[PDB]
């Protein structure tokens, strides 16, 4: 991503920040 | 793979980009 790794609660809170929308990323819930 | 790619590690947001489908 860019400092921080990718690993477990991580790579989802990733997903948010690339775009931002609900269903629109990996959303394992 | 993007994720097991660089889960123990930091790569790059380029791989993540792809998770906007």
């Amino acid at each position: 991503f860019v400092n921080q790794h990718l690993c477990g609660s991580h790579l989802v809170e990733a997903l948010e920040l690339v775009c931002g929308e609900r269903g629109g990323f990996y959303t394992p819930k | 793979g993007i994720v097991e790619q660089c889960c123990t590690s930091i790569c790059s947001l380029y791989q993540l980009e792809n998770y906007c489908n």
